[PDB]
RNA sequence: GUUUAUUAAAAACACAGCACUGUGCAAACACGAAAGUGGACGUAUACGGUGUGACGCCUGCCCGGUGCCGGAAGGUUAAU
RNA sequence: AAGCUUGAGUCUCGUAGAGGGGGGUAGAAUUCCAGGUGUAGCGGUGAAAUGCGUAGAGAUCUGGAGGAAUACCGGUGGCGAAGGCGGCCCCCUGGACGAAGACUGACGCUCAGGUGCGAAAGCGUGGGGAGCAAACAGGAUUAGAUACCCUGGUAGUCCACGCCGUAAACGAUGUCGACUUGGAGGUUGUGCCCUUGAGGCGUGGCUUCCGGAGCUAACGCGUUAAGUCGACCGCCUGGGGA
């Protein structure tokens, strides 16, 4: 549950020539935008294992797509994880 | 919150105290402070009046208001501090022209909100109005049940009063004692609950922890000398006769209410 | 902005107070940049069976086209007033303009 | 899910022949069209045809002559997890010489005959009669 | 699903015994009895219909 | 930690915590032949009475007798 | 390493659902509370009896308190990871699914030990107590009754939460993919014919019963296969003892 109007602030910055939205650099950003939204969501409230598993599904796909991007090009990986919060 | 001590030395592991990271501190407001003096059960007219009292470290009394007489003036909460006289903690209030008062703490542990009183006042904590205003089934806080005694009931940590029913000029209130009472609907109430509510969770852990509060050790009537209590020293582990007061009279299960003047206001009695 | 009809059950013997409540409820819609479509009465009507000893209610409805974020701070304003009672907000389903 | 393009190749043929079907169709691959070319040369099938712009699909025709199925054994032997490799005199005599085997080799897909004639061995891919 | 706030219509589908008229009797499809039960529940929680019967 | 000065020092006593009982507050309760004060400028997360003994795991039956409560319809019944 | 996509993924306009969480929000009787009207009955079993009742019961009314669950529709049905979950009304939200297209470019399948879930019952701190009821005390019944059956009844059931982690957790069938006779039926999208559309011709998702080739000792599984075949994981070699 993320609008076409909220994606319009992600595909604008993480794109390059349009349409780029199928690419790993943009899908890792669209997953991060859903993860960081469904992180809170929680607090207030906790007791919902369904949306908690949804969050962990989106994280599971992001972990893999990050590892995959790093396995294609390390420079395109490092130039993404300065624009999205990772490893503090 | 409540927190438990580490085993640094013997028995200390049992110690549990109430702690609040937002609770303020400072100096008491002198025009609402008195030293109040120790009473010690030792008697101005003769022999002792009370038992299990001796010593205890210096304390003073902070004067709290239950009259709420300054109507139609907004007042602001300035700070909430630890109180030595009631477990609810007590807040400092500043009125719009310069007057400062101590009040029973509303819930939220916070300062900076402004409060009023009248016949109609805002739904927020610390604002006061008559119980005839509200649809019942809620918490009323400290209640002016008798005008000539101020705001009564629910003064200790986490204490509450439920308003159950209404008709015409009257309403009914139910208490955590087991008693239920009837009052005029025009009686003033502040609505909501008292804060803290953790005071009953405290564990002293140490045999000196009530000594610094003046609490003297309890010696058994069946252990002290036979003339000094009606039970009397053993005759080891054989209590003998029915339990009595130090004054020689039976007490267990025997009801002692003799008031007769307020029973017509009590609609359900404490068991 | 999101549709809500907001229909009140005003007390059948206390409707003499109601303009002061209305002027405080409309304020919460105008402040929020909403759009009032009717703010009109159906008048005094009968109920289906007697509740809280009453068998009548006085009906008034707003149609507000309001921001969705206001609902949980609006449905509480006619919940403890005891002269404007038993309100239904009736979400979505558009709005009729200016009619009874 | 799907790991081996050959693990759904010969089942179609063994099950379609049991259903008495004259043609059997599969998704196409380099090894599938390499096996089909040798199975036509050795006469185990009549013909094969391959077509598709979206996905290329391969259809081969089964022999029944006048009613009775002409291929009397259709087996795989070897799998990618546990492969079978035979040396120049360890090459098999399928159905005690009534059938044949197919091998991949360094010279490309051929019969156990063509491999033994080439004085070489290799990896097994099919067993037939 | 439609016109469920009209009680002059709804009272043709509920009994003096304080119950519901069967879909066998109205000649209606099974999901009309669901539409009717939803109309009854949506009239109850709107002060249009009573929740219970008896004198 | 407490335990009697110069033969009776600890397992006895207290203590953290456990239960029952009286108390709606001008409390109940106590001392005061009282004036008054203590209870407490505490208010049921608060006080009076009696036993248990930190901590972890724990609590069968009996209301005839002697006390106490609920009922006051019936009995017994005094000064009057 | 270089190159791809028709493996896998996300999406424009859109679809149903007792899924979850937070809020609420509504009604009934055994009960309790203060009484009327009123006379010897009430209660209960296969039989009876303790017991409730003349202190005015049972029942019938007036005015009121208390606790739990959500009647109807409800099924041929949905959802959820399982366990489980039906109200209306207002938010917060996971996953799945259709139409007509597109952007990436093997990013897939599985998984020791982990990392997180709970039905009933149980443990903790504070509340709660209509109905049902372990335990218990009676009525009995009987050779005996410590039990069935009848009269009463605490724990437990509910809530703030915190713990517990187990089940006949069961269509007793590990997860994942392809290929392939059906019928009858339910449920939800949807392509098309002026839908001039009630009608007709199609087509994806989910799924119930009957059953065929195959499998199986047998019963069953049966295109949602226990079939046909492959990847990985978890297990295992007789009861009595244990």
């Amino acid at each position: 549950s993320l609008s076409t109007e909220a994606t319009a602030k992600i595909v604008s910055e993480f794109g390059r020539d349009a349409n780029d939205t199928g690419s790993t650099e943009v899908q890792v950003a669209l997953l991060t935008a859903q993860i960081n939204h469904l992180q809170g969501h929680f607090a207030e409230h906790k007791k919902d294992h369904h949306s908690r598993r949804g969050l962990l599904r989106m994280v599971s796909q992001r972990r893999k797509l990050l590892d995959y991007l790093k396995r294609k090009d390390v420079a395109r990986y490092t130039q993404l994880i300065e624009r999205l919060g990772l490893r503090r | 919150a409540v927190v438990k001590c580490k085993p640094t030395s013997p028995g200390r592991r049992h110690v549990v105290k109430v702690v609040n990271p937002e609770l303020h501190k400072g100096k008491p407001f002198a025009p609402l402070l008195e030293k109040n003096s120790k009473s010690g059960g030792r008697n101005n007219n003769g022999r002792i009046t009370t038992r299990h009292i001796g010593g205890g470290h210096k304390q003073a009394y902070r004067i709290v208001d239950f009259k709420r007489n300054k109507d139609g003036i907004p007042a602001v909460v300035e700070r909430l501090e630890y109180d030595p006289n009631r477990s609810a903690n007590i807040a400092l209030v500043l009125y719009k022209d310069g007057e400062r008062r101590y009040i029973l703490a509303p819930k939220g542990l916070k300062a900076g909100d402004q409060i009023q009183s009248g016949v109609d006042a805002a739904i927020k904590p610390g604002n006061t109005l008559p119980m005839r205003n509200i649809p019942v089934g809620s918490t009323v806080h400290n209640v002016e049940m008798k005008p000539g005694k101020g705001g009564q009931l629910a003064r200790s940590a986490g204490t509450y009063v439920q308003i159950v029913a209404r008709d015409g000029a009257y309403v009914t209130l139910r208490l955590r004692s087991g008693e239920m009472r009837k009052v005029e609907a025009d009686c003033r109430a502040t609505l909501g609950e008292v804060g803290n509510a953790e005071h009953m969770l405290r564990v002293l852990g140490k045999a000196g922890a009530a000594r610094w509060r003046g609490v003297r050790p309890t010696v058994r009537g069946t252990a002290m000398n036979p003339v000094d209590h009606p039970h009397g020293g053993g005759e080891g582990r054989n209590f003998g006769k029915h339990p009595v007061t130090p004054w020689g009279v039976q007490t267990k299960g025997k009801k002692t209410r003799s008031n007769k003047r307020t029973d017509k206001f009590i609609v359900r009695r404490r068991s | 902005m999101r549709h809500y009809e907001i229909v009140f059950m005003v007390h059948p013997d206390q409707s003499e107070q109601v303009p002061g409540m209305i002027e405080r409820y409309t304020a919460a819609i105008t402040g929020a940049e909403g759009k009032i479509h009717r703010l009109e009465d159906w008048g005094r009507r009968q109920l289906a069976y007697p509740i809280n000893k009453l068998h009548k209610a006085h009906y008034v409805l707003m149609n507000v086209e309001a921001p969705q974020e206001v609902i949980d701070e609006l449905e509480t304003t006619f919940r403890f007033n005891d002269a404007v009672i038993r309100s239904m907000v009736m979400r979505t389903k558009h709005a009729v303009t200016e009619a009874s | 899910s799907m790991q081996d393009p050959i693990a759904d190749m010969l089942t179609r043929i063994r099950n379609g022949q049991a259903a008495n079907k004259a043609a059997v169709t599969m998704p196409s691959s380099k090894l599938k069209v390499a096996i089909a070319n040798v199975l036509k040369e050795e006469g185990f099938i009549e013909d094969f045809k391959v077509e598709g712009d979206t996905k290329p699909e391969l259809e081969l025709t089964l022999k029944y002559f006048q009613g009775k199925a002409v291929v009397e054994s259709i087996q795989r032997v070897s799998r990618p997890g546990l492969r079978i490799y035979k040396r120049k005199d360890e090459l098999p005599k399928v159905m005690a010489g009534l059938g044949i085997a197919v091998v991949s080799t360094s010279k490309g897909v051929m019969t156990d005959r063509a491999a033994r004639q080439a004085g070489l061995g290799g990896e097994i891919i099919c067993y037939v009669a | 699903e439609i016109d469920y706030k009209d009680i002059a219509t709804l009272k043709n589908y509920i009994t003096e015994s304080g119950k519901i008229v069967p879909s066998r009797i109205t000649g209606t499809r099974a999901k009309y009895q669901r539409q009717l039960a939803r109309a009854i529940k949506r009239a109850r929680y709107l002060s249009l219909l009573p929740y219970t019967d008896r004198h």
